[PDB]
């Protein structure tokens, strides 16, 4: 007869807990370019959740930071999904 | 790249 | 009817919903922030994106933590009725827990506190996503070769 | 060439961050009782986020806590999907 | 062969993998925490559930905060090549962060740090699966009827 | 009912 205050909430953070995050100057932030693209080729075909799981594979695989100071040159990213719903959710319908 |  | 099920959530309403962005490139010389070179790019990717699930997308450019807080409670108490669910887009500089507006932070909490069950009565039930890109701290990932 | 090393994990939280999780005295905590139920039926069915969004429904709607103490009675908890995962998991094969 | 697509982890290694159960039950006194009754009910359903699907189970009761550290390394520091995955369950009293062992606390990173991909060479690439039933603060939910 |  009662739901929890805090259920169905999703936050989809772009990095680890702890981390930086990382932003190029002409291309955009390696997470929001990566969202858009899966959300463009699989939102009328997949559930979010596995839209949001090819997005974390994108921006593991085909990113990799190139810097002249060696403390932050070819460094690595994973982007962090938080789920507290509680149901599939589809950008489509019937 | 920069970080945010 | 026939048999039936309940494993996702309605999106047949008649709005899918908002799509809030928040976009902070430019901060106040005094909290010594740099300027987010790129971010541009990324808020109109998202509008674009968006408006193609149909989302009534509002975007906002260099708010004030004061500002960030009055818009969000505003949102809040609107009428959501007829819209299937709620998305909100923070671009910005962060630490964990925390967004940056351009003169000083917000706690996260302090933002997603206001749609709350108890407190947004027409969005309970309903989908609520908060996408974020800002930092959460200051570590950095080396890799392991595959 | 390089993943990142915080990649392909997951957490599986009882409880939203900064709440107390509940256990019954006689029939288990009210997670585990739920995600070991949800694994026996649909383990040969269903991805693992699929599951585990059902784990997050079972929790939230099916229970609430019984105390003397008012500050204690009548409260609700939902569990918390952490995913760093970048592919889908199915416990069977072909 | 035909066309071949790579969205989901390969699972058909000769084993699926082990799946740890650390139980703690009864504390020291001098720590002041009380006994978790109900507890071994849920050790005994994971035990029963995981061996339907297949995973090596290993049960542990009642460990302190060194016990718990050096079981972590040694398992990471086995050869896990022809394993599928690797499941771990903590079940215990706890704050944002930290699990306790029977005579005091243990910081989560510590323990998932033993498996990251650079010093667990036999999991890189694999799932790596961690369950936590314990308290994450003291706030409590109020619920809002539906 | 009791809380870790």
């Amino acid at each position: 007869h009662k739901i929890p205050v805090e259920a169905d909430f999703l936050y989809a953070y772009s990095t680890a807990p702890g981390y930086y995050s990382w932003r190029n100057s002409k291309d955009g932030s390696w997470f929001i370019q990566s969202l858009c693209a899966m959300l463009k080729q699989y939102a009328d075909k997949l559930e979010f959740m596995h839209i949001l799981t090819r997005v974390n594979r994108k921006v593991a695989t085909e990113f990799e930071s190139f810097s002249f100071d060696a403390t932050f040159h070819a460094k690595k990213q994973i982007p962090c999904i938080v789920s507290m719903l509680t149901k599939e959710l589809y950008f489509y319908h019937h | 790249d920069e970080v945010x | 009817s026939g048999i039936s099920l309940d494993n996702s959530y309605k999106m047949d309403y008649p709005e899918m919903g908002l799509c809030i962005i928040i976009n902070n490139k430019n901060f106040h010389k005094s909290t010594g922030m740099t300027s987010r070179s790129g971010t541009d790019v990324d808020a109109a990717n998202l509008r674009e994106t968006f408006r193609n699930l149909k989302y009534e997308v509002r975007n906002k450019n260099d708010l004030t933590r004061e500002e960030i807080v009055e818009l969000m409670r505003d949102v809040s108490k609107e009428d959501h009725s007829k819209r299937s669910s709620f998305v909100c887009v923070l671009l910005s500089h962060g630490e964990e827990g925390i967004i940056f507006g351009t003169n000083g932070p917000v706690d996260l909490k302090k933002i997603t506190n206001f749609f709350r069950g108890d407190r947004c009565r027409s969005l309970t039930g309903k989908p609520k996503l908060f996408i974020i890109q800002a930092c959460r701290g200051t570590e950095l990932d080396c890799g392991i070769e595959t």
